[PDB]
RNA sequence: CGCGGGGUUAAGGUGCCGGAGUGGACGCUCACAAAAGGCGUUAGUACAUCUUAUGUACUAGCCCUGGGCGCUCAAGCGU
RNA sequence: AACGCGACGAUAACCCGCACGGUAGACGUAUAAGAAUAGGCUCCGGCCUCGUAUCCUAGCAGGCGAUUCCUCCGCCGGCCUCGAAGUGGCCGUCGGUAAUUCGCGUAUUGCAAUUUAGACACGCGCGGGAUCAAAUCCUUUGCAGACGACUUAGAUGUG
């Protein structure tokens, strides 16, 4: 037995959209990678692939898991907070929700 | 009427909750707070007047006093009560063999029409030996709780009244260490 | 007339105290500008520790154990220089206990991850003597 | 260092009241679930009679409270004194602000399930690492008790046992770092000494 | 001021509600009204003693008297 | 608190049919002193800016057989422990078990398109035949009664 994980994305989570005080605009999402916290960190993360992984209580391929892809165009702050587009943008009450941060495409 | 009562409302309970207990200490010997009696009537006492700054000196003051009949209280039960942030809370209860018929009348609401059967599986644990169990009910006690109350009635078998359901109140043990008043219960 | 006081014995601020910076320098104070700021130069041969001459903010710093003896008070680069091989502060800076931690963390953060393989492969040999060490006892 | 954790509790106390309340609130909205344990040493800043005066002036700015759920009630225990701050920095009339709230959880003492678990702490603030020396503070433990809070002895003599669990807790723990150490350094000796290097080169 | 995508901004902001700094440097403060009361603190000026460190009065800060949550080595004020 | 809570007593089953396998968000979802911050810890040698740490971490999403190890993990029983809103330790049975060294198979899923893998609540939930235990109703009673409302006592008995 190996008992070790399979995991091979960085965690996220979707904190919003792109902001003003009242004006959300929901074709841009914020997302706060785990471990990352300076601009420069984010810089590697431009252009990787961004999963959202969900459940939808009917089968329609043999599973209920339904898959959004996007991808982190530019960092977001000071802090390392990345904005990201996807192909539809994410739900609303995805707001803290898990997201995973492929590691391609690569330049490593 | 004084504020203090009003709004009246009829009380929901026939017996009456006692409410409030004396505040214990170790360093008293063990002993009871309260027991239930049946209002019996009433006469006339004359007194030799012994209280002094009182110009009825050794003298004849006429009273009135009531006549509170007290049968022997019949001890079935024990609750231990142990201290949460959120108030004071039963921790558990215990009770013993062989419990009366009248207490089980007041267990039940129709006695007729039911049958005898309150407190079987019970006894049944205490006779088929999960007696573990009550090592460990009677040391869970010991251990945790810190105010521990005695379950106890009275009998109308006994008084002279026309029913037959008994009347239960708690009743506390103070007066020692949380380990001397549960042996004593 | 016995005195038993358990105080903190802080490190003083001095001329010939070295400080740490950090960016991994050190620096030798040799005159103090005021409360927060002192003016420190670290004349060390090694590129990795070397500072320049200027003022150092003391909430940036961090005091060493380490003092140069009798440094007098506003040597120049070359003063302290002479000071600075006599009484070997980089050789009693690899002696303290900061330094190994810096350079456990760097020799760790070299680590690929091919090299990390090793480690995980590595420890589990040494872990093995030690459970058979932990059962005896 | 933004590191993601299922639950984290966070010890309170010599931690100031807004501070801890905007840092958890943020963290709930970000998605991370909150426990916070000893309310009752939770710090306000100022005299305490200056929390006096912010108690009376709530009060006074409200004509016919609600007895059960407002009104003096938020002040009667530490731990939704606590709830009280982290509610007015949470959308709460919004179904993403009643969600963050659900993710907080908050306690005065420690309660069974969160002794056992790891208690850290948060920097940002922290009493003792933002206060100037010389300031004056309260304990948020006898402003609730010289409002009404009722179960001030009951939780000190709760902390006070659980101390008594926790010395024994060291005393295994001790037992543990001795053999610990031992066996290191007898093992050491047969830890074929070709790896015992390369360890060395790595950094373990 | 047509309908969209991207980039940059203004006025305002960057503790939470709220996108953005619990960012960096240096000080001060703990909360009507007048040459007003301060044995609270700090900053500056003018006079007097001294091997024959002070003590008197002013000037300037700013405070005591005269959005919510919450904040006090600020999440206040000035640059 | 009738729309808060705790303890305890007594407590609903077989047959026939037929419909489906949530959660504001698992992916190693590992980590218990206390106390102070003009100090503190300890193995008594020494040690504390730094959790940038510790544990765990290889194999068909992890096989088979060995060489080889008595290390680690899991289930049931016993002995103890845990109650602020209950749990862990020790011992034993059994099963698996790269610390070391190998021989077997993975493909053509054709260069990515979901890595369909945890926890909890009950398997979701329904219609007809099938059984205890109580209560409501009934009679009666008076410590109660404007009417409601409340309380006795009715099945073998100090009825």
């Amino acid at each position: 037995p190996s008992e070790a994980g399979h995991r091979l994305y960085v965690k996220g989570r979707h904190l919003s959209y792109q902001r003003g005080r009242r004006n959300t605009h929901p074709k841009t999402s914020l997302i706060k990678i785990e471990g990352v916290d300076d601009t420069a960190a984010a810089n590697f993360y431009l252009g990787k692939r961004v999963a959202y992984v969900y459940r939808a209580q009917k089968e329609v391929r043999g599973t209920k898991i339904r898959v959004i892809w996007g991808k982190i165009t530019r960092p977001h702050g000071n802090s390392g907070v990345v904005r990201a587009k996807f192909t539809h943008p994410l739900p609303a009450r995805s707001f803290g929700a898990s997201v995973r941060i492929m590691l391609y495409p690569s330049s490593i | 009427g004084s504020l203090a009562f009003l709004p009246r409302k009829r009380a929901a309970r026939h017996r009456g909750r006692v409410k409030s207990f004396p505040k214990d200490d170790p360093k008293k010997p063990v002993h009871l707070t309260a027991a239930m009696g049946y209002k019996a009537g009433m006469t006339t006492i004359v007194r030799d007047l012994d209280r002094p700054g009182a110009k009825a000196h050794k003298k004849e003051v006429v009273e009135a006093v009531t006549i509170i009949d007290c049968p022997p209280m019949v001890v079935v039960g024990l609750v231990g009560y142990i201290e949460t942030p959120r108030g004071l809370r039963s921790l558990t209860t215990v009770w013993a063999e062989h419990l009366s018929d009248e207490v089980k009348r007041r267990f039940y609401k129709n006695w007729y029409k039911s049958k005898k059967k309150a407190f079987t599986k019970y006894a049944k644990k205490y006779a088929e030996n999960n007696g573990a169990s009550i090592t460990r009910e009677l040391e869970r006690i010991k251990k945790y709780c810190t105010v521990v109350r005695v379950l106890a009635h009275t009998q109308i078998r006994k008084t002279p009244l026309k029913q037959k359901k008994a009347h239960l109140m708690e009743i506390q043990i103070n007066g020692g260490s949380v380990a001397d008043k549960v042996e004593f219960g | 007339a016995e005195i038993n006081v358990e105080a903190t014995s802080w490190r003083r601020v001095e001329v010939g105290r070295v400080l740490k910076l950090e960016n991994g320098s050190l620096a030798a104070i040799v005159e103090i500008i005021d409360h927060k700021r002192v003016l420190a130069d670290g004349p060390s041969s090694d590129p990795k520790l070397a500072t320049p001459r200027g003022i150092v903010p003391l909430s940036r710093a961090l005091l060493t154990p380490i003092v140069i003896p009798k440094l007098p008070r506003g040597a120049r680069t070359g003063a302290v220089k002479k000071a600075w091989e006599a009484y070997g502060v980089d050789a009693k800076w690899k002696e303290t206990n900061w330094a190994k931690k810096q350079l456990q963390q760097e020799r760790r953060q070299s680590l690929t991850d091919f090299d990390r393989f090793k480690v995980m492969r590595l420890k589990k040999q040494r872990r093995f003597e030690e459970r058979k060490a932990l059962a005896k006892i | 260092m933004s590191s993601f954790e299922s639950v984290v509790v966070i010890d309170g106390k010599g931690h100031l009241l807004g501070r801890l309340a905007s840092i958890v609130a943020k963290q709930l909205l970000s998605g991370q679930k909150i426990v916070v344990v000893r309310c009752e040493a939770l710090n306000i800043s100022g005299e305490f009679f200056r929390a006096k005066l912010k108690y009376h002036a709530y009060l006074r700015k409200m004509t016919r409270y609600n007895p059960t759920r407002g009104g003096p009630f938020h002040f009667r225990a530490p731990s939704r004194i606590f709830y009280k701050a982290v509610r007015g920095m949470i959308p709460h009339k919004t179904a993403r602000g009643a969600a963050a709230l659900e993710r907080l959880k908050v306690f005065e003492g420690v309660p069974p399930p969160y002794d056992k678990k790891k208690k850290m702490v948060v920097p940002q603030a922290l009493r003792v690492l933002r206060l100037q020396p010389g300031r004056k503070y309260c304990t948020v433990g006898r402003l609730s008790h010289e409002v009404g809070w009722k179960y001030q002895d009951v939780v000190a003599r709760l902390e006070e046992r659980r101390k008594a669990k926790g010395a024994a807790y060291y005393e295994r723990k001790k037992l543990a770092a001795r053999q610990l150490s031992e066996a290191k350094k007898a093992a050491a000796a047969k830890v074929d000494p070709k790896v015992s290097e390369a360890l060395a080169a790595y950094g373990y």
